[PDB]
């Protein structure tokens, strides 16, 4: 797909402040946490000491009707970029080379007060690059209704229940749940946060051309008298 | 590669074991032809429906209403061309006015608006009846072929061509979806540039009525998003044309800062 | 220190016995799995507010009307900066008197005006929005958070500076005095300056009005309180701008010698 590798660039992130965020999108940037689940947010956004993308865009429950107001849940879908090693020494963000990632994570949230019916999906690749095909290195984790408990892994009773790889599900023409995986939320989600990513930097880096452009217009005034 | 050069979804027609099965079914069926025989029960009549003869047919039907209703565009244009080229080279003995000119070249143009307009009603009957074709095939291995995958890619295509000229922009939402989930319709900029108008138009619908703020953002999102996407596949990407289309969707978005 | 920097009120996921609790009452709602299930009796069912997951949404429901009500803000001063500077760049060909250049300005500056005060109002209404969400939380314990405060605050803050550019003075009193007990808000000198003008607006209608005294030596002190009060906290105590407000006030009151 060559997807992921165009998520390496998206490291200029970090040495640059970000102020314009689209609407209902959270985004910041900290050091990894104990085993490496999830994001800490550092206190401090600008440091080297960071190496990971924190990306959140949130929705309601009965915004497809026009009861988003009515109080009915609340979602969101939230993915993360995990980078290896220390920033570059020099602070200029827009000359920035591609790094490489640890791991992608996905994370999926949806619950509904009325029905009851909360949703919430974990999806974790820690071979992002480096092999096209590295399904078995693919953590899937459903959970429903808090059922099964974090970190349960999967059993052969019960099988798509818990933490599991992607290698443990067939690709028969039968039921090709893996195929349709790739082909149906896996390509899109990754794109659709791909250009979220440029969509953030662009906006931010916009900004620094126009402050040089205001301070110009001003010395201008004098030119009048 | 054509797909459509087939002419059939899939060609039907080996194995001993498999030869000595269908001799003994054969028989079977035989010994108990019934010609006239009706079952009580259809369902294991509807077991038809996942043949491939079943699946071989209504790919015929639904590419002769496709074909009948280009014919009808076809013929259209024939008739619109040689009717102003008679229209130029039929003597016009009674005319000596600038005003004339300008009356009589628009009662043609109503004569063609209206023939335009019959056409492609006329066409859309047969597009509209080969979608119903093709949604009652239920045989998901056939469903993946390359023919059925041309076919429901130029239906789909002509059907929102054509409701595009009657106004009827809301109903080509479903079409449109459908229609960039196949193959590399997606990289298409066509397919992208009627849903950034089929959006506006739901937009305004919404906006014109005063509706609620939540279909509004739905709408208009969508509308931003196939817009952007249509001008990276035309222009490319960071090309002048791209660069423009974001300072306008940065006024219509919301940001947060 | 960002509070609103992870977009939440307070986070959400580790006793082995509180583990236990948790996991044979979830035992239990398995059995009684009913999705069509409505409560006659709603008083049970009320008590979700006090969740935290309810408060998580009331709370990204308030923060999604803020983004919004600003935007109209931020996108009406966009758009009055590029008119105007489209103006100036547009060729007057048909003007060659002083009159006619102040009739010209006349017309930009109403239509400014027009634009802004239609800003102000879609703004309003979001911030509007925004307000009553913050106030169905119902856990006192959620209303002290860093959160909590930095989001109730700055949507007061952007919703007074909206109604006051609609002249609607009167409606800021009680939304003042309620930003002014948050964290250290009353250590800013703006949210004072308000506070004078507002309590000025209902010092001048009691006394158009012929109305009681009462209210007016009430919104008169008041007045006084808090315009000597902006000053000390920008000017500073014992300043010269510090001193000449005393003799305003002191003008203005009613001493008793």
């Amino acid at each position: 797909s060559e997807v992921n590798k165009r998520l390496r660039l998206h490291t200029v992130l970090f040495k640059m402040k970000v102020r314009t965020l689209p609407h209902k999108t959270v985004l910041y940037k900290g050091k990894p946490s104990a085993d490496g689940e999830r994001c800490e947010a550092a206190d401090k956004q600008e440091a080297q000491d960071n190496t990971c993308l924190h990306l959140e865009v949130f929705d309601f429950v009965g915004s497809e009707d026009g009861k988003s107001s009515k109080n009915l849940g609340a979602k969101f879908k939230k993915m993360e970029l995990f980078f290896e090693g220390s920033n570059n020494a020099d602070p200029d963000p827009r000359k920035e080379q591609p790094r490489n990632l640890t791991k992608i994570r996905t994370y999926i949230y949806q619950n509904n007060f009325l029905l009851e019916d909360k949703v919430i999906s974990v999806i974790a690749d820690v071979a992002p690059n480096g092999e096209p095909a590295h399904n078995d290195k693919i953590e899937l984790f459903y959970q429903h209704d808090d059922y099964p408990v974090w970190g349960t892994p999967e059993t052969p009773s019960e099988k798509g229940v818990g933490k599991y790889i992607l290698s443990n599900v067939e690709n028969t023409k039968s039921n090709p749940i893996r195929n349709n995986f790739k082909k149906q939320f896996y390509f899109k989600n990754l794109d659709y946060f791909d250009k979220l990513f440029t969509k953030i930097f662009d906006y931010n880096d916009r900004d620094s051309n126009k402050h040089y452009k205001k301070n110009v217009e001003a010395l201008k005034g004098s030119l009048k008298y | 590669v054509d797909e459509l050069l087939k002419g059939e979804l899939v060609p039907e027609n080996l194995t001993e074991d498999q030869k000595k099965k269908k001799k003994e079914i054969m028989e079977q069926e035989s010994l108990w032809k019934n010609p006239d025989f009706k079952g009580y029960n259809k369902t294991f009549q509807e077991l038809h429906q996942l043949s491939k003869t079943f699946a071989n047919n209504q790919f015929r039907l639904a590419l002769s209403n496709y074909q009948s209703g280009v014919n009808t565009i076809m013929k259209n244009r024939d008739w619109v061309e040689q009717y102003r080229k008679e229209e130029a080279e039929k003597k016009r003995l009674d005319e000596k006015w600038y005003w004339q000119k300008v009356d009589r070249k628009a009662r043609e143009e109503r004569v063609v608006y209206r023939e335009k307009m019959k056409a492609k009603q006329d066409a859309l009957n047969y597009f509209s009846k080969a979608i119903n074709h093709l949604d009652e095939i239920k045989n998901p291995d056939l469903r993946e072929r390359p023919e059925f995958k041309r076919l429901l890619s130029d239906v789909y295509r002509s059907w929102i061509m054509a409701e595009y000229d009657l106004q009827n922009l809301p109903q080509t939402i479903p079409i449109l979806e459908l229609y960039i989930e196949i193959d590399d319709n997606e990289k298409e900029y066509p397919a992208h540039k009627y849903l950034a108008s089929a959006y506006s138009f739901e937009e305004n619908m919404i906006k014109k009525t005063k509706g609620p703020d939540d279909m509004l953002f739905k709408y208009r999102y969508k509308k931003n998003v196939h817009l952007l996407r249509a001008t990276e596949l035309k222009y490319g990407k960071d090309s002048p044309e791209y660069k423009h289309i974001v300072n306008v969707i940065n006024r219509d978005e919301v940001i947060s800062v």
